């Protein structure tokens, strides 16, 4: 047979179903285990038939189990069954997206959240300013991105936004179509403000002294939107 | 359950929780802000108290037992101004909090475990601060050492090779050999030391060596040429070994403006020296880098308080020091392009508003090293009797301006120099460097030394009294000052790389050897209360300071506390 | 004019000028093998005639006063 050990873990999933399955039949509610099971077990077997598409099986993955047929609780606590399964074409990730509807009211892990909202970058004042992409390519900018240094193809007053990042929540970002023309909100950067990386624009201490530093490299590199005066002064290190 | 007055009780174990004490002679009113103790169960040491076998002393003591634990203390540190019970192990400090014996008292932890091993400090009715830090100091006497101890400074960093000229005018010591004499002669003193290199040179081979060879950092000064080249080399050295960078810049601005040497710091950490510019620096506008982010700001005790003896004093001193003539024109314009009492006024205030962060003495250089501490509280005062109290206030009490003023000398140079994770502070894990004040005292004569955990320097009576108070009381030298005793109660700060390659062991040091570390991403934000930065102006032709659009100066003393009430000279 | 020059006064004294003042000073040549490091980083090595143009170059992207360097600069290979 020359069996592997997926093939091994893939035979305890079925008899797991298996069981799964058979106790359903006797009238008992699944839990988390036997539904989980169940619906991988069913998955399995329809792709060893080859006759349905991976799309099929992810559809037809969340009708095995009404919602009268599983514990209370089941049904919040199983958000996506993913399994790999071996079509006819070979080996594909089938994944079912929350299978089984709610009925009851116990929920595991249930918050329960204060109604108040959330005030981030308290104390940071934010700016306004007008971006277009000019460039066949989307963008898209995170929340700490130095927002000076974004992609050169991005056409934006870069004076303005020297030293300054997206006024967004943490983590989240902004997309930017090609074409597309949006303005967005930048607050300062905060801690030391030592700005090191990104396109190596500054990698210094941001304040007006390097910003002169930072447009000027710009200019010479190309990014759409930065004037930096002509007959430019050298320091001494650049 | 019973009641105790308040007058009794503070007699008996010092100021609780909402009591406020004078500091000194000054008008700065501390107040206490929480206390660790339970009521009814406070440590007194003495006959028929409770430091006693089987009372407060444990019988069954935990394994983190105290080597020494100081009772009922009021801590003012800049983590806050309260009463505790401070243990030390180890020559660290090993807890802070209640204190006692879990056998018969409810709130001890295992670290605050009094028992057999353990001696007993009182206390109560005074102070205790950390150990003060010197950054500036020019290494010209050995007998600076005794006299900044006497003062409350524990540990003194800056360069020198005794009373040669280049030492005279200049915190450096020069070299792998002159480090290695340094170092050795460094085991003699009860003081933690550390020494910067020269950073007046464009060789960064030779910046590297010296770093390797045992120095914390570089001093770039005037004396040996203060060049937007040294600067550059020098900071790029320093970035590759994580050493503080201090400087002393162009008095002359031979080799250009002082935005010319902030082009050439190009936005890196720097220590700037006497920021205000009378024990040198860009005339007139050096002041102005007091406001940028990469600058930490300190300032020499010559200038504050600005009194109104001040102005001549530095005039005849800088005519002495660099040898001017009154007779010549070129000599007269130098000196008064030098001195300024507009930003000698104008740095008083930059102290009050957080814009300057650490003061320095400068010590036999233009500066008094026995006196940084006691002219730090009397700006201190001066400022609280001129512009009042503080905004940030949090009560009727100065305890937000005695934290600032007090971090000036403590945990700001720490930082600055690297050494924050070992000194600085009153925190556990730290060293137990520390000093006891009598609050009638406070600021201008310590009670006593406590050094790497043990006692080194105390006031003290007559060998031959009856008893350790009767006259005459000075401060002499205590056990941990003596012997092998000295060698684990002192470190020698040194660069990392040093340590990494055996420095102690090369040399055959016996003090403790420590390396330097995190200096180069520190910014004026990492300045405990003193972090504020602003546009600095100075107008070129009269001298004032404006800082955000706003004219800054005060006004002169003609009288000052802590100084004539406390010292016989 | 000044290039690998020194102020031809007595050693350890210096000149002084004023905001707005003119005046003339007598310069003589560095001596010793005229090896100039530092003092803004212009020259950093032999001083002769191929580095006073590095150097007069070096000076007029940096703004110091007084420097004029023919435009068309043809770099070296080092710089
Ligand atoms: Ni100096
Ligand atoms: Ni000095």
């Amino acid at each position: 047979m020359k069996l592997t050990p997926k093939e091994l873990d893939k035979l305890m999933l079925h008899y797991a179903g298996e069981l799964a399955r058979k106790r359903k039949e006797k009238g008992i509610k699944l839990n988390y285990v036997e539904a989980v099971a169940l619906i991988s077990a069913h998955i399995m077997e329809e792709a060893r038939a080859g006759k349905k598409t991976a799309a099929e099986l992810m559809q037809e993955g969340r009708t095995l189990l009404k919602p009268d047929d599983v514990m209370d609780g089941v049904a919040s606590m199983i958000h996506e069954v993913g399994i790999e399964a071996m079509f006819p074409d070979g080996t594909k990730l089938v994944t079912v997206h929350t299978p089984i509807e709610a009925n009851g009211k116990l929920v595991p892990g249930e918050l329960f959240l204060k109604n108040e909202d959330i005030t981030i970058n308290e104390g940071k004042k934010a700016v306004s300013v007008k971006v277009k992409n000019v460039g066949d390519r989307p963008v898209q900018i995170g929340s700490h991105f130095h927002f000076f240094e974004v992609n050169r193809c991005l056409d934006f007053d870069r004076e303005k936004t020297f030293g300054k990042r997206l006024d967004i929540a943490s983590g989240t970002a902004v997309r930017f179509e090609p074409g597309e023309e949006k303005s967005v909100e930048l607050i300062d950067i905060g801690g030391n403000r030592r700005i090191f990386g990104f396109n190596a624009l500054v990698d210094r201490q941001a304040d007006n002294e390097s910003k002169k530093i930072a447009l000027h490299r710009a200019k010479e590199r190309g990014f759409h939107g930065t004037k930096s005066d002509d007959n430019y002064v050298k320091t001494i290190k650049e | 359950m019973k009641k105790i007055s308040r007058k009794e009780y503070v007699s008996m174990y010092g100021p609780t929780t909402g009591d406020k004490v004078r500091l000194g002679d000054t008008d700065l009113i501390a107040e206490v802000e929480h206390d660790y103790t339970i009521y009814g169960e406070e440590l007194k040491f003495g006959g028929g108290k409770t430091l006693r076998e089987g009372m407060s002393q444990s019988n069954n003591p935990s394994k983190e037992e105290l080597d020494l634990i100081i009772t009922n203390a009021l801590i003012v540190d800049y983590t806050g101004i309260y009463k505790a019970d401070i243990g030390i192990k180890d020559g660290k400090i090993a807890g802070i909090g209640k204190g006692g014996n879990k056998d018969m008292q409810d709130g001890v932890k295992n670290n605050l475990s009094v028992g057999p091993a353990t001696e007993a400090l009182a206390g109560e009715g005074l102070i205790v601060t950390a150990g003060g830090i010197d950054t500036h100091i020019h290494f010209i006497s050995p007998q600076q050492i005794p006299t900044a101890f006497a003062s409350g400074v524990t540990t003194m960093i800056g360069g020198g090779t005794g009373p040669a000229d280049g030492t005279n005018a200049t915190t450096i010591t020069p070299g792998r050999r002159n480090l290695k004499w340094m170092l050795r002669a460094a085991e003699e003193y009860s003081m933690n030391l550390g020494f910067l290199a020269k950073g007046n040179t464009s060789n960064d081979a030779s910046l590297a060596d010296q770093i390797e060879a045992g120095a914390i950092g570089f001093k770039i000064h005037e004396d040996w040429g203060t060049t937007p080249s040294a600067i550059n080399h020098a900071l790029d050295v320093a970035d590759k070994y994580d050493v503080q960078v201090a400087i002393h810049t162009d008095t002359l601005n031979e080799a250009g403006c002082v935005e010319d040497t902030m082009a050439a710091i190009a936005g890196r950490t720097m220590h700037t020296f006497h920021t205000e510019g009378a024990g040198g620096g860009h005339a007139p506008d050096i002041i102005k880098v007091a406001g940028e982010h990469n600058i930490l700001p300190a300032s020499t005790n010559p200038t504050i308080p600005f009194t109104v003896n001040t102005e001549a004093e530095h005039m005849d001193m800088l005519m002495v020091c660099h040898h001017l003539d009154k007779s010549i024109k070129e000599d007269v314009q130098f000196a008064d392009s030098r001195i300024r009492p507009q930003t000698i006024a104008a740095e008083d205030t930059l102290h009050d508003m957080g814009i300057f962060s650490i003061t320095s003495s400068d010590s036999q250089a233009m500066g008094r090293v026995g006196e940084v501490i006691t002219r730090t509280w009397q700006t201190a005062d001066k400022n609280k009797k001129e512009f009042g109290r503080l905004k940030e206030e949090k009560g009727d009490n100065d305890n937000f301006r005695i934290k600032r003023y007090l971090s000036k000398y403590t945990i700001n140079p720490a930082i600055a120099h690297g050494i924050s994770e070992y000194v600085g502070s009153v925190e556990v894990g730290k060293v137990a460097d520390l000093v006891l004040w009598s609050p009638a005292f406070f600021g201008v004569k310590p009670n006593m030394i406590i050094k790497g955990g043990f006692i080194a320097l105390s006031q003290m009576g007559d060998a031959n009294a009856s008893i350790p108070t009767p006259q005459p009381v000075y401060y002499r030298e205590m056990f941990a000052h003596h012997g092998k005793a000295k060698y684990d109660a002192n470190i020698t700060f040194v660069s990392q790389a040093a340590y990494d390659k055996g420095i102690k062991e090369e040399l055959g040091l016996e003090r403790q050897v420590l390396p330097v570390k995190n200096c180069r991403n520190i910014t004026k934000k990492d300045m405990q209360f003193n972090d504020t930065t602003a546009h600095i102006e100075v107008n070129p032709e009269t001298y004032h300071v404006f800082v955000d659009g706003k004219e800054v100066t005060s006004k002169p003393a003609n009288k000052v506390s802590l100084a004539q009430l406390f010292s016989i000279f």
